[PDB]
């Protein structure tokens, strides 16, 4: 097999232009490695961005174009967006399949919307009490989540997720706050508190 | 408007085979190529085998020539990608794509499945309250929990709701996994409309639905 390469990583900014090489291990690429350029998105999310080497496909930003520089194939992104944050990968042909590049990933401010959901009857009735606070609308994507009891801190039974960028190009994450049917009447209230970016945000939900 | 959708998570035992199937919609079926790359646990994309559906021309690669068979059927736009005798080794996400030549290809793609070489789900409907239902928009949620292993494919209205659908990223509780789902809809829709989360474990033959009541 023919090993092709890229770069690791790119932090990039708005409106500059970005240059993506392809350096193949079997030597000068040229246009029988028909370069083809693939976009990746979270969740295996692919999409054609250039092909034959230089061929933009349906649907792409004129900002993209591929060219043969050198010995290499590249991808330039003339006029850089939020959304053009993703994994690039290049593709060369090698006779009868396609050899792809582990990717080049290239990187490119919200408050979080806090939704809290109390225990549902069923789980109750199993003497379990789960307290869901769902995290929505933020970036940059790093949130501390803290859970009160009646005001008071909470540390044990508490499960919270990793960000996960969403397609509108903003984090989401979950809390769970894992209870027993007596604790979860025995008290107050329940607050999901939030700290992003300096702010805090908290709700509450009461068992009465 | 075109589309290639694929089928659903696949588990199995190591030694046996699966049948993946990639389904496609706004063009010449037959006059068209089908690819299908393959993406391991974190190792870059793969080329397994293509094969051009009006002329049954399935052309493969040194290593999968042996345990990928690929079929056709024109007669319903789908195309099967079969592997035999599985390893730990074939554990990854199956995508596919099509092409025309290669100067124009791999453009469109599918979202891709994920085959994994068991516990089912308990669904619980998650009622708004005062923190969820919240004027003009009143959002449902639903919670899968303590199943395995992943994925659980959830759903609301089997599909219709497709806006405002928002599934978190599960959590690992030892060895299993919980997640949540939520919907948001306008607060004249719900309880007025029907509103049921469809969860889906394929590795447990496990499907529920779950109407989401006040
Ligand atoms: C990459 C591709 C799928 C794989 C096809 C293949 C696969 C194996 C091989 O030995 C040769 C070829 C080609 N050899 O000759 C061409 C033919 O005779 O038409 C055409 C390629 C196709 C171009 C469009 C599609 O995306």
């Amino acid at each position: 097999q023919a090993v092709v390469t890229q770069e690791s990583a790119l932090t990039t900014s708005p409106g500059e232009t970005v240059t993506l090489t392809c350096r193949s291990s079997s030597g000068a690429i040229t246009t029988s490695h028909y370069a083809n350029w693939i976009q990746e998105k979270p969740d295996h999310l692919f999409t054609g961005l250039i092909s034959g080497t230089n061929n933009r496909a349906p649907g792409v930003p004129a900002r993209f174009s591929g060219s043969l520089i050198g010995d290499k194939a590249a991808l330039t992104i003339t006029g850089a967006q939020t959304e053009d944050e993703a994994i690039y990968i290049c593709a060369l042909w090698f006779s009868n399949q396609f050899i792809f590049g582990s990717g080049t990933k290239v990187t490119v401010k919200s408050s979080p919307s806090v939704t809290l959901f109390p225990p549902s009857s069923e789980e109750l009735e199993t003497n379990k009490a789960t307290l869901v606070c769902t995290i929505t609308d933020f970036y940059p994507g790093v949130v501390t989540v803290d859970w009160k009891v009646d005001g008071t801190p909470v540390t044990q039974g508490m499960e919270t997720t990793q960000p996960s960028k969403q397609s509108n190009n903003k984090y989401m994450a979950s809390s769970y706050l894992t209870l027993t049917a007596r604790a979860w009447e025995r008290h107050s209230s329940y607050s999901c508190q939030v700290t992003h970016e300096g702010h805090t945000v908290e709700k509450s939900l009461s068992a009465a | 408007e075109v589309q290639l959708q694929q089928s659903g998570a696949e588990l199995a035992r190591p030694g046996a085979s699966v049948k993946l199937s990639c389904r496609t919609s706004g063009y010449s079926f037959t006059t068209y190529w089908m690819q299908w790359v393959r993406q391991r646990p974190g190792q870059g994309l793969e080329w397994i085998a293509a094969i051009y559906p009006g002329d049954d021309d399935a052309r493969y690669t040194q290593k999968f020539k042996g345990k990928a068979t690929l079929t056709a059927d024109r007669s319903s736009s789908i195309v099967y990608l079969q592997l035999n005798s599985l390893t730990s080794e074939d554990s990854a996400v199956y995508s596919c794509s099509r092409g025309r030549s290669l100067y124009y290809t791999m453009d469109y793609w599918g979202q891709g499945t994920s085959v994994t070489v068991t516990t089912p789900p308990s669904v619980y409907p998650l009622a708004p309250g005062s923190a969820a239902q919240t004027n003009s928009m009143v959002t449902l949620g639903c919670l899968v929990k303590g199943y395995f292993p992943e994925p659980v494919t959830v759903s609301w209205n089997t599909g219709s709701l497709s806006s405002g659908v928002h599934t978190f990223p599960a959590v690992l509780q030892s060895d299993l996994y919980t997640l949540s789902s939520s919907v948001t809809v306008p607060s004249s829709t719900w309880p007025s409309e029907t509103v049921t989360c469809n969860v889906a474990h394929p590795a447990s033959s496990t499907k529920v639905d779950k109407k989401i009541v006040p």
